[PDB]
């Protein structure tokens, strides 16, 4: 089997990276440090606007200004 | 539409005339829907005569109507009695041996006049006791 | 419907989105969401036999949130109303026609 | 607008251009001057159903840019290779070989 | 056909009635019909016989328009509701719409015409999968939408395709076609109570498929296209003689067996319903359906036609068996009727 | 739009009206009946745009892809008829009276 | 002074296609150790005004062709499309912006194949009909190829608008991400202007192709607009993967670079009509269906990825 | 103009009147390819650039052209003059007129008027179709599955009916 | 008549300054007058009305020309060769003026103690209190229908069993 | 340098998205006041 891709790299040398190049690709994503940001950098553009929920009081975490050290800090993206 | 039911409305065996009139229409808009199912399948040769096989079965058509409804109407009237199914069976014989004659068959006329009177005599039973054909579904 | 294998399933490859109220994308939401919800809220746990007779008031309200056509019959009718009466000069286009009238922020 | 000033223009010099064409210059039989591509056919309806693959790998520009980036990766993998795989039953056919 | 094309194939031809019935929007619906299309006009032409390129060019273009129509209402109702689906509210010229064309794919009536014919071009095998599971598709639609369709168009399709299967069967002498004419006719038994009780709809269906299949295997397992051809039954192989007999009196109504019972029943429910006008008419030109039947009867059982010299050498050969599916189907069809009650 | 929406309804009628009444050729039909999915298309993308139903906008081309291929069935039809009668007329297609 | 715009933007580009008559035929000249036009004007710089003066004034015999409908939109069809593929070009300011640029360039691109399609058929003849059919069997097999290598790149601008490939490339050149798919892009870009290696139509050895029967204006056109979207086809080269210096200030800089990265290309399809024997039709498709059309495909599924491992999803905008 | 949509409508139905005169195989494809160009227009004055463009680039050139192309290899047999259907065609041109004049006098009505682009955000983004069409990918996904094993068992019915 | 309110009524002091110098200070004004837009955003969304919340409408409007106020007493120069660049673009990037931007943050760094935001600090869901009372009935939505009863009990054999055709079952 | 260039056209966008976050009380309030001072001034010269 390894010295019938020796002739099929020699003589047909397309599918062979076809064939090599469609799986690298499926292959990258499952394998690699920073396939969680995809979701993630593509998850913190805010194309609409953050509608502000009434406080009760009740809510510890929910930053109460943009500028509290509360909430959705991106020191990832940066330097990601 | 609010037409042809006019032909109901009005106590059978009175103002003919009405009811001949809308007779003739069923039976000829019957002529024009058959003639045309009649020419788009087997087909004609030439469009004349294909507009007169439309002619023909229209006229055709309308004629078994208006007999219908003449003689449906008169009988009730000549015999004074408005609600019987022999009114329109009379009528309907009548009908269908217009029917035999533009079909030139003694024959077709007998058929014509059992089964087509039987079926409007039938239709004023329907409407005298009330029957209701395509009913909505009450289940 | 006739084979229920999706909520057999649990799968709802089919009806996350068959109303106009369904989730839009980047939630967006379309024109009348506010109509078919107040109209489908109601027509739930009543079937439709009687979803058809006293829910009657979000649908003549959705069927013009939609079709919006009673408002064209007004607006075409105030169309009319000025062409009339301006032939004659019984009514001048507004200063808003005019222009200007202080077009702010 | 301005596009469509610039397509109409672009439409008046092409006629233009004829129209000189035809009446600068202002008989002798100088005007004097088949059977089926099957093959042709095919490679036309293999473009219709490639085509189609197009119209449905053009969202990928705005898809990428999904939360759940994960299943349009996945989405979009399946429809290349399905199409891939029907290219290359048609390679075996030898629908593709001329 | 290379093995995987024909599993390409008959998956899509089921996938295709199954998406019809499972999903709930309508478009999924329609591509579920289109799909159907798609994967049968394949089989169609495998002979690839002159007739049959007509047969697939006719069924493709009958199923193609009306699958567009189907469509069309789709996309009015998307702007008369918002919803891709039909609901109380729908134009009542919207259903309409679909009831044409659900009626032209089905083949019911006035678009009774394709239906004879490409079942006398197309095999008996595609015959069968043609006339019977192309048929849940739509149904499946159609029950659906029972509650909006209207009372009175279901009603002149089912009593014209009644006339419609039963005239037209008298006169055919190809079994092909007498078959694509009964299943006009059994067709519009089914369409006449959908408006009422849809769930006798389901069976009239199911008792069709439960006659019509056994009753083809049996005209294939001696490829008789013919009625000469299955008269010389008795020749080539004398036991289905008996139950090709009950399965086609079962096929119309004759009371003993399977086969009363969807009569019966519909008969019931439009009395239920007060159809006493519609229901006597049906039922008596569907006793001309059992003279064709019968007729039939005749020239297959009842008298035994004459022979040429070979059948007796196809005698000598083993006769290649009916699959065990012909006895299950033939005998739970012919006589179930003692169990009824169960079934509706 | 509700102006429009008639012409786009009748142009479909207007197809409609074409593939139910054929005349020789049948990729005239055919091609008739293309016209329709060009107008249902339509149709179907001009009110989700204006009922700024992005949610839908997968139909206006589902539409299409089902309407391709449905066409590349036709059209193969087609050609085998042109190899086994070689005129494409629905004239001839009666083999099956 | 918009419409100043468009007479500054089709005057020279009928300008410039009319010197490219005259540098196919001296480029082409010195390889094969002749001189081109010299003699007309100083160094052959006024010869195309004589053939354009001149072509124009032969008749434009309407021969015997089935229908003049055709056989005069076509021609006019192309030099329509091609000296509009020029409004959306992305250059520092484009004439015109549109999102969807990238897409209105393909689609209108694909149109021209109808020019082939009517042209062949309305001249009734042998070689139109013959050249036609295989002309556009080859324009369209191209597009599938084009599509996706078009396609795929995006992924990496990351939308169809042609004004932002230069921002994408603000500090490098997409030719070395994607010389894959800048080489399968070259071929794309030489065989769908049926031109080069690739001149299966208009064989002329072999087919003496559908502009035969065309003559004086008819052909003109049909040339100008081969000629008029040679230039296109290297211009978005000098876009898509030859990313030229674009600064806020000096916006003249990239159209100046833009200059000298068009005319190699558009002097580097030159190199090639006068170095190739053509491919024959077969190899043609074979060369896409079996061998650029399979790369081309993985190489899109691998472009979609890299951005999502390498988080590298190009901002919309 | 306000009746930018009408005018265009009424040349959609012109072309859609030309094919079901049915005229010559390919003559009509034009007409087809007129008004595909014609409907590719309307749906870019609602804002459907993605969807608009689709059309130009899907059916216009890619089905369309394909479907000339067979009428070239068969069935442009090109054996009534189109003239005489173009006779007709003019008829029904004001024959149409004439459908719309009923309601025309009746009248919506007075050319086009906010009978387009009801509703638009005159702040944000993210609203574009092509963001609805890649739905494809996040919320319904099914209906890009079902449309994969059309084209893919496309392949295989062509070639199924072709051999 | 539907209600309308009344043009003088919805008269306010505007802020009236073109799109640039908005998209210069505006990471600026989502430090500064928070509190006094958010909640108008809690209210625009709880209450869906425009006829309801104009009163932290032109609180907004508001608190804006008091932002920019300062700046034009404060820091105006360097704002002005900020935006005066900025607006040369034809998107308005801050990508080109990133020069005249820290001369500006410096300026105003010092000067009245404002601090730019990071990066992602204002995409974050704050939580403002406020006292509009919840908008219940939102929507307006009429008292819906009852649901249809629920037949009740447990299922007992059948009554006399399949009532068929004399199948005595 | 494609890795690290378009993560920070995505960063660069944050900053100029979050801009626009900062601005939608401003203009959602002019909007309001806006269209609602248009349809009282129509209302009027409708009733006026
Ligand atoms: C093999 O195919 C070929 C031929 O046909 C056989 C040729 O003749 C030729 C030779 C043809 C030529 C020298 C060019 C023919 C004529 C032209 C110059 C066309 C350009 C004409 C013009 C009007 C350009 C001027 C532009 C304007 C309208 C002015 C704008 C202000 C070549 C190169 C070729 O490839
Ligand atoms: C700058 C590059 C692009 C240039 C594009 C425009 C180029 C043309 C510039 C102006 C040229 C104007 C004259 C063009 C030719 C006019 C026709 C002509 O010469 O005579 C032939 C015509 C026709 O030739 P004929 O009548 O001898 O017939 C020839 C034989 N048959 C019939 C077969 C064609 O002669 C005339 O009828 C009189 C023409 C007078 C033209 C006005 C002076
Ligand atoms: C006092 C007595 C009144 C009797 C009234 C009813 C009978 C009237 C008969 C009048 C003459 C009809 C006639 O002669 O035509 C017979 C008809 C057509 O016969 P055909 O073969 O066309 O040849 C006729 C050539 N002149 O052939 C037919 O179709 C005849 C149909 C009508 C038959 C009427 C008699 C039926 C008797 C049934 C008895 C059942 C017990
Ligand atoms: C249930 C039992 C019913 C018993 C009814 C008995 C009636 C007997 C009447 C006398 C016999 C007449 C007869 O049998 O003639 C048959 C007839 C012969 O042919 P001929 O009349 O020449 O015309 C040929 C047309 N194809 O053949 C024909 O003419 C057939 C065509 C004519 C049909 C006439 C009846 C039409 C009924 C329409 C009813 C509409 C409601
Ligand atoms: C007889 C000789 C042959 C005659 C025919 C020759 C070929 C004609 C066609 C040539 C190629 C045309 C290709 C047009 C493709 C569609 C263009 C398009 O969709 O973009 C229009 C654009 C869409 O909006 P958007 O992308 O958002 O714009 C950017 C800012 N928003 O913004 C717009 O919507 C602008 C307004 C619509 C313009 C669309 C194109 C109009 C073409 C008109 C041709 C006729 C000119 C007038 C008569
Ligand atoms: C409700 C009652 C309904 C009616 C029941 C009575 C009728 C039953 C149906 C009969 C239909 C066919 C009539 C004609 C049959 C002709 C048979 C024939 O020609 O003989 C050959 C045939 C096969 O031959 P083979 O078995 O292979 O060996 C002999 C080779 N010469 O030889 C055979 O086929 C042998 C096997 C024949 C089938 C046997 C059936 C026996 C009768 C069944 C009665 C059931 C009564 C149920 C009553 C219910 C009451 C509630
Ligand atoms: C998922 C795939 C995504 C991309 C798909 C691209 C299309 C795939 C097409 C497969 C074709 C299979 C086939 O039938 O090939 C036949 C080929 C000979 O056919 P042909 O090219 O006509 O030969 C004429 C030469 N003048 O003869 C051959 O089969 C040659 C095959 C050579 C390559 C085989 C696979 C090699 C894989 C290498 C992986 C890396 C190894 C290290
Ligand atoms: C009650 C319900 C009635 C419904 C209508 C019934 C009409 C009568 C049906 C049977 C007519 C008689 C059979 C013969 C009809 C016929 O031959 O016409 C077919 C027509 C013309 O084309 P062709 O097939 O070539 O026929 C030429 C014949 N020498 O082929 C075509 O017309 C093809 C389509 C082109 C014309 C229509 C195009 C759409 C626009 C229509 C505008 C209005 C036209 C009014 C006529």
């Amino acid at each position: 089997i390894s010295a019938f891709l020796k002739n099929a790299w020699a003589k047909e040398p397309v599918l062979v990276v076809s064939f090599s190049v469609w799986g690298l690709a499926i292959i990258m994503p499952m394998i690699s440090p920073y396939t969680k940001y995809a979701s993630m950098i593509n998850k913190a553009t805010p194309y609409n606007y953050p509608v502000p929920v009434r406080d009760d009081g009740n809510m510890p975490d929910v930053p109460s200004h943009p500028q509290d050290p509360l909430g959705p800090s991106l020191d990832w993206l940066k330097n990601l | 539409k609010r037409f042809f039911e006019s032909y109901h409305e009005v106590p059978d065996g009175t103002q003919c005339h009405r009811k001949t009139y809308i007779t003739t229409a069923l039976g000829g808009i019957c002529g024009i829907i058959g003639s045309a199912y009649s020419v788009s399948l087997n087909p004609a040769d030439s469009t004349l005569e294909a507009v007169a096989r439309v002619g023909r079965y229209t006229f055709t058509a309308a004629a078994i109507g208006a007999m219908f409804g003449l003689t449906t109407c008169v009988s009730a009237q000549v015999r004074e009695k408005p609600d019987d199914p022999l009114n329109y069976f009379i009528g309907g014989c009548a009908g269908g041996l217009t029917l035999g004659a533009r079909t030139h068959s003694y024959g077709t006329a007998a058929m014509g006049c059992v089964y087509m009177g039987t079926a409007a005599a039938l239709f004023k039973i329907g409407k005298l006791e009330g029957w209701e054909l395509f009913p909505t579904p009450k289940v | 419907p006739f084979l229920d294998i999706q909520k057999k399933l649990g799968i709802s490859l089919d009806r996350h989105f068959m109303f106009l109220s369904a989730e839009q994308p980047y939630k967006n939401a379309a024109r009348c969401h506010a109509f078919e919800k107040e109209w489908i809220e109601c027509a739930h746990g009543i079937g439709g036999t009687r979803a058809k007779k006293e829910c009657k008031i979000e649908f003549d309200d959705f069927e013009e949130c939609l079709l919006r056509y009673k408002t064209m019959r007004r607006m075409h009718d105030i169309k009319k109303q000025r062409e009339k009466l301006m032939k004659e000069g019984k009514y001048t286009p507004p200063p808003h026609h005019s222009g200007r009238e202080e077009p702010r922020p | 607008m301005n596009l469509y000033t610039v397509i109409f223009i672009n439409i008046l010099l092409s006629l233009t251009l004829i129209l000189v064409a035809f009446w600068l210059p202002q008989y002798s039989e100088k005007a004097n001057p088949l059977p089926f591509s099957m093959k042709f056919f095919l490679v036309a309806i293999t473009f219709l159903l490639f085509d189609l693959e197009i119209a449905l790998l053009l969202p990928l520009p705005w898809a990428i840019q999904t939360i759940k980036t994960s299943t349009m990766m996945i989405m979009a993998f399946i429809l290349v290779t399905i199409l891939s795989l029907g290219l290359a039953y048609e390679w075996t056919q030898k629908g593709l070989e001329w | 056909m290379n093995p995987i094309t024909l599993a390409i194939i008959y998956f899509t031809i089921f996938l295709g009635p199954v998406i019809t019935m499972s999903s709930t929007n309508l478009m999924l619906m329609w591509v579920g019909l289109e799909f159907s299309l798609l994967a049968i006009i394949p089989m169609l032409i495998n002979k690839k016989n002159p007739r049959s390129t007509e047969a697939a060019t006719k069924y493709f273009v009958t199923q193609a328009t009306a699958s567009m129509i189907i469509l069309l209402a789709i996309v009015l109702n998307y702007k008369q509701l918002g919803t891709w689906m039909f609901q109380q509210q729908t134009n009542g010229l919207i259903l309409n719409m679909t009831l044409m064309a659900l009626s032209m794919k089905l083949g019911l009536a006035p678009f009774h015409f394709w239906l004879p014919e490409v079942t006398q071009g197309i095999p008996l095998h595609m015959g069968l999968i043609l006339l019977t599971w192309q048929k849940i598709a739509p149904l499946s639609i159609l029950i659906q939408i029972y509650p909006l369709l209207n009372s009175t168009i279901i009603l002149m399709l089912a009593i014209t395709s009644i006339f419609m299967g039963a005239w037209g069967g008298l006169n055919q002498t190809q079994m092909r076609k007498i078959m694509a004419y009964s299943s006009i006719a059994h067709m519009g038994w089914m369409l006449a109570i959908l408006p009422y009780n849809p769930s006798l709809t389901l069976l009239n269906l199911m008792i069709y498929i439960i006659l019509t299949a056994p009753m083809f295997m049996a005209l294939m397992l001696n490829n008789s296209m013919t009625i000469n051809s299955i008269s010389l039954l008795w020749n080539k192989t004398p036991a289905m003689l008996t139950m090709i007999s009950l399965m086609l009196l079962s096929l119309g109504g004759l009371p003993p067996l399977t086969g009363f019972l969807p009569k019966w029943i519909i008969i019931t429910e439009l009395m239920k319903n007060n159809c006493l006008i519609m229901a006597t008419l049906m039922a008596m030109m569907a006793l001309l359906n059992l003279f064709f039947y019968t007729r039939l009867i005749y020239s297959t059982s009842l008298t035994m036609f004459p022979t040429n010299n070979n059948s007796k050498m196809m005698t000598h050969q083993t006769k290649t068996k009916p699959n065990l599916m012909f006895s299950t189907l033939a005998i739970m069809s012919t006589m179930t009727l003692p169990l009824a009650p169960q079934l509706i | 739009m509700p102006s429009t929406f008639f012409n786009l309804t009748m142009a479909f009628s207007l197809s409609l009206l074409g593939t139910l009444m054929f005349r020789s050729h049948l990729m005239s039909t055919l091609l008739c009946l293309e016209g329709m999915v060009l107008s249902l298309f339509i149709m179907t993308s001009v009110t989700s745009l204006n009922s700024n139903s992005m949610s839908s906008m997968p139909i206006p081309i589902t539409i299409l892809v089902f309407a391709a291929c449905e066409a590349a069935v036709g059209l193969a039809l087609l050609v085998k008829v042109s190899n086994t009668y070689g005129t494409d007329y629905v004239q001839n297609l009666n083999l099956l009276q | 002074m918009f419409f100043i715009n468009i007479l500054t933007l089709l005057v020279p580009i009928l300008i410039a296609m009319a010197f490219l008559t005259l540098v196919e035929r001296k480029i082409l000249g010195y390889m094969q150790l002749r001189k081109g036009p010299n003699i007309v004007g100083p160094y052959g710089i006024l010869q195309p005004f004589a053939d354009a003066m001149k072509l124009f004034m032969k008749e434009p015999m309407r021969p015997l062709t089935t229908s003049m409908s055709l056989f005069i939109i076509a021609p006019t069809l192309s030099l329509t499309l091609a000296l509009s593929l020029w409004v959306p070009l992305p250059m520092p300011h484009p004439l015109i912006n549109l999102n969807l640029g990238i897409l209105f360039i393909l689609a209108t691109s694909s149109l021209s194949v109808y020019s082939i399609l009517w042209s062949g058929w309305a001249s009734n003849s042998k070689y139109s009909l013959f050249g036609a059919l295989r002309a556009v069997a080859q324009t369209i097999s191209y597009e599938v190829t084009m599509a996706i290598i078009l396609l795929s790149v995006l992924l990496m601008n990351g939308s169809y608008s042609l004004q932002t490939l230069i921002t994408t490339q603000e500090h490098m050149w997409l030719l070395l991400p994607a010389w894959p798919m800048a080489m399968m892009w070259f071929i794309s870009t030489l065989a769908e202007t049926n031109r080069a290696p690739f001149d299966l139509t208009e064989g002329e050895s072999e087919l003496v192709g559908f502009n035969v029967e065309y003559a004086a204006g008819p052909f003109a056109l049909f040339f100008m607009a081969e000629y008029t979207n040679i230039i296109l086809m290297n211009a978005l080269t000098t876009i898509i993967f030859l990313g030229p210096l674009y600064y806020i200030n000096l916006p003249e800089l990239y159209s100046t670079n833009f200059m000298m990265e068009a005319l190699l290309l558009s002097s580097t399809f030159l190199w090639i009509r006068a170095s190739y024997p053509r491919f024959r039709y077969d190899q043609l498709m074979h060369l896409l269906w079996k061998n650029f059309l399979p790369l081309t495909l993985a190489l899109c599924m691998w472009h979609i990825s890299l951005p999502i491992f390498t988080a590298g999803v190009p901002p919309y905008m | 103009m306000n009746n930018y949509i009408f005018v265009l409508s009424s040349l959609f139905l012109v072309g859609c009147l030309g094919l079901a005169l049915k005229p010559s195989p390919i003559y009509g494809g034009l007409g087809l390819i007129v008004s595909g160009f014609v409907g590719c227009l309307m749906v870019l004055g609602f804002g459907g650039s993605f969807l608009g463009l689709m059309v130009f680039l899907i059916y216009l050139g890619g089905m369309l052209v394909v479907f000339g192309y067979t009428t070239a290899m068969a069935t442009e047999e090109y054996p009534g003059s189109n003239w005489l259907i173009l006779g007709f065609l003019v008829l029904g041109v004001i024959m149409e007129v004439f459908l719309i004049c009923v309601l025309n006098y009746y009248d919506l009505g007075d050319g086009l008027g906010d009978w387009l682009m009801y509703e638009v955000d005159d702040v944000g983004v993210m609203l574009e179709g092509g963001i609805g069409v890649a739905a494809m990918y996040s919320c319904a996904t099914w209906m890009m599955v079902v449309a994969g094993w059309s084209l893919f068992a496309g392949i295989f019915i062509i070639i199924e009916i072709t051999r | 008549i539907v209600e309308l309110p009344t043009l003088e009524e919805l008269k306010v002091e505007e802020v009236k300054v073109s799109s640039a110098v908005l998209k210069a200070a505006a990471h600026h004004y989502g430090a500064q007058c928070d509190k006094t837009n958010k909640e108008f955003m809690l209210c625009r969304w709880e209450e869906k009305d425009p006829r309801r919340c104009l009163k932290e409408g032109k609180l907004v409007n508001g608190c804006a020309l008091n932002f920019f106020r300062q700046i034009k007493s404060h820091c105006a120069e360097p704002f002005t060769e900020y935006w005066t660049c900025l607006d040369y673009s034809n998107m308005q990037l801050f990508r080109h003026c990133r020069q005249q931007q820290a001369k500006f943050d410096q300026c105003v760094l010092d000067k009245l103690g404002w601090v730019r935001p990071d990066l992602g600090q204002l995409s974050k869901v704050t939580k403002v209190k406020t006292d509009r009372p919840l908008p219940e009935n939102p929507y307006h939505s009429r008292a819906r229908p009852e649901p249809n009863p629920v037949i009740e009990g447990d299922l007992k054999p059948a009554k006399h069993g399949t009532r068929f055709f004399f199948w005595t079952v | 340098r494609m890795m690290r260039w378009n993560q920070e056209r995505r960063r660069l966008l944050i900053e100029d998205l979050e801009a626009r976050i900062a601005l939608m009380p401003l203009f959602q309030a002019e909007k309001d006041r806006r269209t609602l001072q248009i349809l009282r001034e129509n209302l009027e010269e409708e009733a006026i």
